[PDB]
């Protein structure tokens, strides 16, 4: 998430991002 | 003859129609000149009659000129002559 | 020029067909014939 | 309320007993509606007799061919299947047909008592040759529908006895097919076609007749519930 | 068309222009994909016409380094141990060094567990390499893809042509009027509405003042307040609606960079291009062979695909030798059930229903003069009437739209506006309608699925569950194997788990596959949200597992088995299908490609000036071209008199035309053809060229 | 010349045509098709274009 | 039959309802009927109606590749905006619903009406012009429903299997109404074998002559026939006269169906019988049950064992590659070879695996679509990823689409994907240039005579003699040999003469002429007409969009030139000839 | 074999679901017989919905309201499901009055004689200090659905705004059966049929509308004698 309107979405991802887009 | 009734636009079947003509170009320009003559008969009905007879077979209510062309075809009420 | 015109029809008539068939097309003889006899209406002149 | 067109009903005789119905015009979506319902209801809601269960003299564990007789049994039983019957009584009835010497078995040598009847006497059944000797025994009942063969409870009393299959129901064959006609001009108004052939005992149109009145009965137990409510109305016929 | 198109318009690249190659220009080098495009430019991204492979797009974590050169950024790993450190590399740096999987086993230290990795060479060479002898390694999956690409689901799972289709037709949604989330979506998502522009975001944070349809107001931590005007049914650049509604309460505090207003296909702040359906992908009484849709009546009653289009009209009011062009009601000739809807000043009112025909501005023009017919000399003393000296220049609604009128822009040199010179009034009208969803209209999943719209048939005549549910949508199952695009039933099948929700039963130890299955998944609530990152995502197993546990709506009913199918009755004749169906739920968009826009129909219009034929298009009444090649076809059936016929009276000869249309009235027989003119034009052309061209007689 | 000149090179052959008067017979299909008369194919044919179409005489009597 | 949007109809004929509905009086005039038209009041629809009965309009959809992209059909007004296209003439029009658009164009002249209704019209024109196959045949879905229709499952329910002893058979059924009776209940299965006793469909050929004897005439008479009820109702729609066939229904079997029907049947009999077919595949295609899913798409187990055996290979030959024996070229046609065997041993594993009832499987054997290397790339192992340039890249993919792949993999794929996806839209260019000069060198080729006399004639293999001893049939007739007209008179061994000379040489011509032991026959061709101008209609034989003799004034032409550059599409190369 | 007659009985759920089971049919009559109920009872009952709407602050359906928080077409959507009840077949008037801050629900119209809102917990819209809400609906009996109609092709005036309006008060509808297939060839079919409403008309009603819809229309059949 890391937004602060940002909806709960559960994801699949296996690994973390060390940055974001 | 064991075909069921055809329906819509192949009322005349188009095969019984190309056994009357040699080739299927001269039954096009068959129908196509009955057609004409058709359309001419009903224009000279008030006024003085040509030497055009009108749909040697019955008509129905509103039917295009080309549909009683073939339907006369289909009665061998016509003779042609090649080119 | 070396097998006259008859073997030439057979070749690229052959040659054509093999081509269009190698992906499973058919296509009958006759109308590569007729582009063939075409190709071959005329014949060059060698003498005044 | 109304529907606004009074559906019709027009029935063309093709064979002694062969129709077809047409249902024109139609509200939108229900085509399908009746016409399944009315299959469902000719299939099996007509009441109508059929051969249950066959015995034959000489047969006791040979169920492949009969002696005097020439041909097999499977031609047997199955034209002894396709026979028609009307039967007024319910219990099962015994049938005989016999004849000596060479010849040709038709049903009209049957031996019919009161209270059942053979439409289908010019029928070929066998072909009796050899000085041949057959005694033919059926039994035929009455209802509805479409059921199996059903076993013999008394195998060991009856031995000779072997069930069949039976065609209660007097119609052979429906089939149903709808169009699109008219449908811009009226409402999306549609016709339904339906085939019946029928056993030449009765006939296309009171079959039909007969099916709608036994549907209109079974579900006019489902009307009431509230007899005064709010449907449609067709009008005057 | 939707904010993905504005997003996806920037960030992209093209290879036309001035300094460029042209589409003659480019050979099958430049086409291609260059290994070296690896996360610099994306490899899906690209239109599918004649500009393929000129056009593209750029990645979602590519940079512009500040010589112009394209700059992407990757980790570094030192000895089986990769730091945090981002290092951004251009495209010839790459070369020195060794790129790794972006998806690696990583240990939580950075050495991976077997030495040999997939790994990317300096020449674009895939090869196998020793942990230890590799030196850097890619930031994260879906490095290699574009925004607009990054949004499909099951993006591995799909072939790289469907993909591409199905990216190409994210472009082309149409914002529709609830804009519901997808139930599976990917990350990307949120970020890229966010960046849209069009979802109004807090600047600074603080609590709400008062909200409205209109305007926000944000009570800001500090004295000063904020207001937000908002926009509302604002025609875009397409003809789509840009409505805007906020999201927030009365009295809820909100932070900055929070969404505030939804944009056109947002909610909820995230981008949301089409609702969620039933899917039932058996073949349906042949309604949709070959990649036809049959929907259902529903959406049709409810209302769920239905998109606002609003339609802009311009009339110039400029000077001429007559004078001037008023804006009033006084046209000549004109009757009163057509003038009851527009008001005394020149325009229609406000809220007034038209259609095709009908007029729009009174701009009445001096007719001037010309060869007044004497019939109308006699004809004015029959009914009294006027000479009328003007010519009635109005607005006619043009062919094939409809609709309300939204509101009246008017400018004028007396309102001292800038107008152009000799321009005295411009009024620009809009003309909104709600187009529902009909046959013809253009539906498209994520993964590349197109199709027109077969039939809309009532809810009856549908496949509905043990459950009654009728089923929403229909797809073909030959479209599926032949397409490569398997991706769509997985889309289908998670779907359908997020929707009923599911409670892995990890009682007896956790189940094998839901190990590796991450936290706070092993329990959901019905109509959830999940997503799935395109290239690390939901993997089969896992769901298989979620396919296992399906815990039922509100009875107890597992209408989906384990394998995936589920059991329907047929609407039409009511027994069971004797085989089940597999049943989920998928993302389904309206395209901008509606029959109405491309239905087309003309009798007799205009003419061009120097050959007599038609034009073409649907901005003028247009007129189907008939090219040669169709000509091709007419002579190998023979019809020679067709033939003639289309290239003699229905196009050029004008003596013809005039003939056929009287003989078509008359109802007298048509006459034969005549010259065509645009071969005369030609033999004049000839003839002017000092080319000596003569047709002889005999 | 005219099929020719509209199938490729237009200038070279309208040239050489030039140079040489060479008269087009405009008997083509391709010819037909620009100067809009009837194409020597199909119906276009003297044998089926000239066919003549009369009642039979029966047919008259009937009326 | 064809769709026409009311609108569109509406506007196509605006002088026709003029002049129809002055004449119905629904305005004085037609300066009024301009408004009165334009206007759409209701009085119009039902006076449009009327004038569109009997009227053949013109369908076409660009490109047009062959003859038959033009065709003409009796439109019918439908609500909407879209034009309802028959799913039979797909194939004629190469159209597909993507969102393909056609354009419409209205026939005026009377003569004109004359050939759109003739010539042009759908029904009249079946077989392809190019190769004389049936064009009109069944497609995708209605040949998965004819498949699952006519297709004989074993030990299904109500199966006829012999017994004694206790009870009979209990497999045979009186008629076929009686079966679709029992099938309408539970109690029989469409697809099981039974015995029926039939009356209105013809036996086949040899149970005719056996038993019927001379005088085989099946209506009147009963047989028995051990078959399948669903393979009644399948020659049910075949006409009366037509043989039983009792055979599964692959797309080959129904054209040849189809072309025997067009050979001894009249031109409306097939128009009507392929109508029933459609709509009885359309009609069976629900039930079938053919849906895909994840459990349809299964795996080889034994994929991951070839996959670590043929690795391994690929790893020493790596090693062999590393020690500079063999150099980098060797390397990389040993990876190749050894991938393809890979490929090719996880395929024909993947085809073991499969049961035959399988989705996917029936789906690709019926022919309706799809070829088993699809299947195989959609699960198992895709096979060998190709390069920009056109090289095969060393390392190849593992995985399937249905596991997923992995980024560089789907790097790589991309790669092909979008060369293939660029050739194409140049190829089609070049078809299009070819077909363009091809019409242009051959427009002057017309009949124009019934017959030049002729004796110059070509020759045709025609199945050359085998080393054994037999008639091996060449494998290239029906493009060679059929459809000719016979230069010489066929004699063997100076004796009977089999087939004279001037004979249409059809299929009985030609397997008598097989069963004559005759092998080399001369063939009255065109490279021999010795017309002046144009072929003589014997030199071209016959026309395969008839079937009959060739006319006395069709363009071949034309006919040739497009069937030659229709097919550029297809055409694709191999991996400096 | 069963010579017996069907029957009917009742099995109630809810207040707006129940359970119908018809005993005994013949075998493979019960689906046919439920598809036939079932597509009659959801899309040929007849009902009451709201038809058209008009609001004195706006002139067409595109423009907001100055005060509420939602834009108009969004007051569209929320009273579209709407659950009003009427008997007079005439079309009646609502009529809606709310004023300042506050939910406003349909609890909040005042309906005429004859008219019940059997849904008042359902919201409309919110307001605020400047909420002025003046709402004008019309209600009139009818089947089926029925398409926005045009306000010009009716006399109405340039404020009405006409609304979709769909009358069917069934919800959902499933039906189920069980055989039995007993050796004995008593065979019969137990359907067992399910109707959910929307607490306009009990499903007991609809079942028998639709029940008298099916009786006439298959009487029509019974007349050919
Ligand atoms: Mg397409
Ligand atoms: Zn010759």
């Amino acid at each position: 998430n890391s937004v602060p309107g940002a909806p709960n979405r559960v994801s699949f991802a296996k690994l973390r991002e060390p940055l974001e887009v | 003859g064991g075909y069921d009734t055809p329906l819509g636009i192949t009322n005349p079947p188009i095969d019984e129609l190309l056994d009357r003509v040699s080739s299927k170009y001269a039954l096009v320009i068959y129908a196509a000149k009955r057609a004409r003559q058709i359309n001419d008969y009903y224009n000279q009905l008030g006024e003085g009659i040509l030497e055009y007879v009108g749909p040697l077979v019955e008509p129905g209510l509103q039917e295009k000129p080309l549909s009683i062309a073939l339907r006369e075809i289909h009665a061998d009420l016509l003779e042609h002559t090649e080119g | 020029r070396v097998q006259g015109p008859r073997e030439v029809q057979i070749h690229l008539v052959r040659e054509v067909q093999e081509v269009y068939r190698a992906q499973g097309v058919s296509i009958h003889d006759k109308h590569i014939e007729v582009i063939v006899r075409q190709m071959l209406r005329r014949v060059t002149i060698i003498d005044s | 309320m109304l529907i606004s067109q009074r559906p019709t009903l027009s029935e063309d005789v093709l064979t002694d007993n062969r129709s077809q119905f047409v249902i024109e015009p139609l509200e939108p979506g229900f085509g399908y509606t009746l016409g399944n319902s009315l299959r469902r209801t000719l299939l099996s809601s007509i009441p109508g007799a059929a051969v249950t269960s066959i015995r034959i003299d000489g047969v006791l564990h040979e169920f492949t061919t009969v002696p005097g007789v020439k041909e097999d049994v499977t031609e047997i039983i199955l034209n002894l299947k396709s026979l028609v019957v009307s039967s007024e009584e319910d219990e099962p009835v015994t049938m005989y047909l016999r004849k000596q010497g060479p010849g040709e078995v038709t049903a009209g040598d049957i031996v019919p008592p009161a209270g059942v009847t053979v439409h289908n006497p010019g029928m070929h059944i066998a072909t009796l040759n050899d000085k041949g000797k057959l005694e033919v025994e059926l039994v035929v009942e009455r209802g509805r529908g479409y059921v199996p063969a059903v076993q013999n409870r008394a195998s060991g009393a009856e031995i000779g006895r072997i069930p069949v299959d039976s065609i209660y129901s007097p119609v052979l064959k429906v089939t149903y097919k709808v169009d699109a006609t008219r449908v811009e001009q009226r409402t999306d108004f549609d016709k339904l076609i339906l085939d019946v052939e029928t056993k030449n005992s009765i006939s296309p149109r009171d079959a039909l007749a007969s099916a709608g009145k036994t549907l209109v009965e079974l579900f006019g137990l489902a009307r009431e519930l509230n007899v005064e409510a709010e449907g449609i109305e067709i009008g005057p016929s | 068309n939707n904010p993905l198109s504005g997003l996806t318009h920037k960030r992209r690249l093209s290879a036309l222009g001035p300094g460029g190659l042209s589409r003659e220009r480019a050979g099958l080098e430049v086409r291609d994909v260059h290994p070296s495009h690896y996360g610099r430019m994306c490899p899906i991204e690209t239109p599918e016409g004649p500009n393929i492979g000129l056009i593209g797009s750029l990645s979602v974590y590519a940079r512009v380094n500040p010589f112009g050169f394209i700059e992407t950024p990757y980790r570094k790993v030192v000895d089986g141990v990769v730091s945090d450190e981002i290092v951004y590399l251009t495209a010839d740096e790459e070369d020195r060094h060794v790129v790794a999987q972006a998806n690696s086993p990583i240990d939580a230290d950075g050495r991976f567990v077997e030495p040999r990795v997939l790994v990317r060479r300096k020449a674009g060479e895939v090869e196998y390499v020793p942990s230890s002898e590799v030196d850097y390694m890619d930031v994260s999956p879906r490095q290699m893809v574009s925004v607009a690409t990054a949004m499909i689901p099951f993006l591995e799972h799909d072939d790289a042509n469907r993909a591409l289709m199905g990216a190409n037709m994210q472009r082309q949604a149409v914002p529709l009027v609830r804009s519901e989330a997808p139930l599976v979506g990917t990350g990307m998502e949120l970020r890229a509405a966010i960046d849209a522009g069009d979802v109004v975001v807090a600047e600074e944070s603080g609590v709400i003042e008062e909200v409205s349809a209109d305007y926000i107001t944000v009570m800001h931590d500090n004295g000063t307040r904020r207001t937000y005007r908002m926009r509302k049914f604002a025609r875009s650049n397409h003809g789509t609606c840009a409505n805007q509604c906020p999201i927030v309460d009365a009295g809820d505090r909100v932070e900055a960079g929070q969404v505030i207003a939804d944009g056109p296909c947002t909610d909820d702040g995230e981008m949301a291009l089409g609702k969620n359906l039933l899917v039932a992908i058996m073949p349906w009484e042949g309604h949709n062979y070959e990649d036809a849709i049959i929907l259902s009546n529903r959406l049709v009653e409810e209302d769920v695909l239905t998109s606002i289009h609003i339609e802009e009209h311009e009339i110039d009011a400029r000077d001429t030798k007559l004078g001037a062009e008023e804006i009033t009601r006084d046209i000549p000739n004109i009757s009163d059930e057509v003038l009851a809807d527009l008001d005394e000043r020149g325009i229609v009112r406000i809220g007034a229903e038209v259609r095709d025909g009908d007029i729009l501005v009174g701009k009445v023009t001096p007719k001037g003069e010309t060869e007044l017919t004497p019939e109308e000399r006699l004809l004015r003393a029959i009914f009294g009437e006027k000479a009328r000296e003007v010519r009635d220049t109005s607005l006619k609604v043009p062919h094939g739209e409809s609709g309300k009128v939204i509101g009246i822009r008017v400018f004028s040199r007396e309102d001292e506006d800038e107008l152009p010179a000799g321009v005295n009034e411009l009024v620009r009208v809009y003309v909104a309608q709600k187009r529902k969803i009909s046959d013809g209209d253009k539906l498209a999943g994520r993964h590349g699925n197109k199709g027109v719209i077969g039939k809309i048939l009532p809810v009856e005549d549908m496949p509905f569950l043990a459950d009654g549910t009728p089923v929403d949508i229909i797809l073909n199952t030959h479209g599926v194997p032949r397409r490569m695009n398997i991706g769509q039933i997985l889309e289908t099948h998670l779907g359908w788990c997020a929707h009923s929700g599911w409670k892995v039963d990890a009682a007896k130890g956790v189940p094998d596959w839901a190990a590796r299955l991450p936290d706070e998944l092993l329990e959901a609530q019905p109509n959830a949200i999940v997503s799935t990152p395109v290239f690390d995502g939901a993997q089969e197993a896992e769901l298989q597992g979620l396919l296992s546990c399906t815990l039922p709506n509100r009875d107890g009913d597992v209408l989906v088995d384990a394998d995936g199918k589920a059991m329907l009755f047929d609407g039409r004749s009511g027994e069971p299908f004797p085989y089940p169906v597999t049943v989920g739920y998928m993302y389904i968009m309206k395209l901008h490609h509606l029959v109405d826009d491309k239905i087309h129909a003309r009798s007799t219009g205009p003419y061009s000036m120097i050959t007599q034929q038609p034009l073409g298009g649907k901005a003028q009444f247009g007129g189907q071209r008939f090219g040669e090649m169709e000509c091709w076809a007419m002579q190998a059936y023979g019809a020679a008199y067709t033939l003639q016929e289309l290239l003699t009276i229905k196009s050029d000869d004008t003596v013809g035309r005039v003939k056929v249309y009287e003989a078509i009235v008359k109802g007298e027989n048509i006459p034969e053809p005549g010259i065509p003119e645009s071969f005369k034009v030609l033999l004049k052309e000839l003839q002017s060229l000092c080319l000596n061209v003569e047709v002889l007689s005999s | 010349w005219l099929s020719a000149a509209s199938f490729q090179e237009t200038t070279r052959v309208l040239t050489d045509a030039a140079i040489n008067c060479r008269s087009d017979k405009l008997n083509g299909l391709k010819e037909n098709v620009i100067i809009g008369k009837l194409i020597p194919a199909g119906t276009g044919i003297n044998r089926y274009r000239n066919i003549a179409v009369q009642p039979t005489e029966e047919a008259r009597a009937a009326a | 039959q064809c769709g026409l949007p009311k609108l569109m109809a509406l506007e196509l004929f605006k002088p026709f309802v003029m002049k129809r509905l002055v004449d119905l009086n629904h305005a004085q005039n037609i300066k009024s009927a301009k408004r009165m038209v334009e206007r759409q009041r209701p009085q119009v629809w039902d006076v449009l109606e009327e004038v569109i009965a009997e009227h053949p309009v013109l369908l076409n959809r660009a490109p047009t590749l062959h003859r038959l992209g033009i065709q003409a059909f009796e439109p019918m007004l439908v609500e909407g905006k879209a034009i309802q296209l028959h799913p039979l003439v797909c194939e004629a029009f190469n159209a597909d619903f993507d969102g393909d658009q056609m354009a419409v164009h209205l026939p005026l002249s009377a003569e004109a009406q004359a050939e759109a209704r003739i010539l042009m019209l759908s029904s009249n024109n079946i077989l392809s012009p190019a190769s004389g196959r049936p064009l009109a045949m069944p497609r995708l879905d209605m040949v998965t429903g004819l498949y699952y229709l006519t297709t004989e499952v074993p030990g299904d329910t109500g199966e006829y299997q012999p017994a004694s002893g206790d009870h009979p058979e209990t497999g045979v059924y009186s008629s076929p109404a009686e079966a679709i009776m029992a099938a309408d209940r539970g109690v029989l299965s469409v697809r099981a074998k039974i015995k029926v006793r039939l009356t209105q469909l013809r036996p086949p050929v040899e149970i005719e002559a056996e038993l019927f004897g001379h005088s085989g005439w099946q209506p009147g008479d009963a047989w028995m026939a051990e078959t399948t009820l669903g393979r009644v109702m399948f020659n049910e729609l075949l006409p009366l006269g037509y043989p039983f066939v009792n055979k599964q229904m692959h797309k080959k079997v129904q054209a040849a169906i189809i072309n025997d029907l067009a050979e001894r049947y009249p031109m409306i009999v097939v128009a009507q019988t392929v109508d029933k077919l459609k709509d009885a595949g359309f009609y069976w295609a629900t039930r079938s049950g053919v849906t895909v899913s994840m459990a349809d798409v299964l795996v080889p187990p034994r994929k991951k064992e070839i996959l670590d055996h043929y690795e391994e290979r690929a790893d020493k030959v790596e090693k062999q590659f590393q020690r500079g024996a063999l150099n980098h070229d060797e390397r990389n046609e040993a990876l190749v070879e050894i991938w393809k065997e890979a490929t090719d041993e996880v395929g024909q594993a993947l085809r073991e695996h499969y049961p035959d009832d399988n989705p996917i499987i029936t789906i690709v054997d019926s022919g309706a679509t799809g070829n088993f290397t699809q299947t195989r790339t959609l699960a198992g192992m895709k096979g060998l990823v190709t390069n920009p340039k056109g090289e095969f890249i060393p390392r190849p993919v593992k995985s399937s689409f249905r596991e997923g792949l992995t980024v560089l993999e789907y790097f790589i794929n991309t790669h092909g994907a979008r060369k293939g996806l660029a050739d194409t839209a140049l190829r089609t260019a070049d078809s299009g240039y070819l077909t363009r000069r091809l019409v242009d060198v051959s427009q002057d080729v017309i009949v124009r005579e019934h017959d030049c006399q002729t004796e110059r004639g070509i020759v045709v293999e025609l199945a050359e003699r085998a080393p054994d001893g037999t008639l091996i049939r060449d494998p290239y007739i029906e493009t060679s040999a059929y459809a000719r007209t016979l230069g010489t008179d066929a004699v063997d061994e100076a004796g009977n003469v089999i087939v004279e000379r001037g004979q249409d040489l059809g299929d009985p011509e030609i397997d008598a002429l097989l069963a004559a032991g005759i092998t080399q026959v001369k063939v009255r061709s065109v490279l021999t007409c010795a017309t002046s101008t144009g072929v003589c209609a014997t030199c071209y034989g016959r026309s395969m969009a008839t079937g009959k003799l060739v006319d006395i004034g069709e363009a071949v032409g034309i006919v040739a030139a497009q069937s030659i550059g229709e097919p550029g599409t297809q055409l694709t190369m191999r991996t400096d000839i």
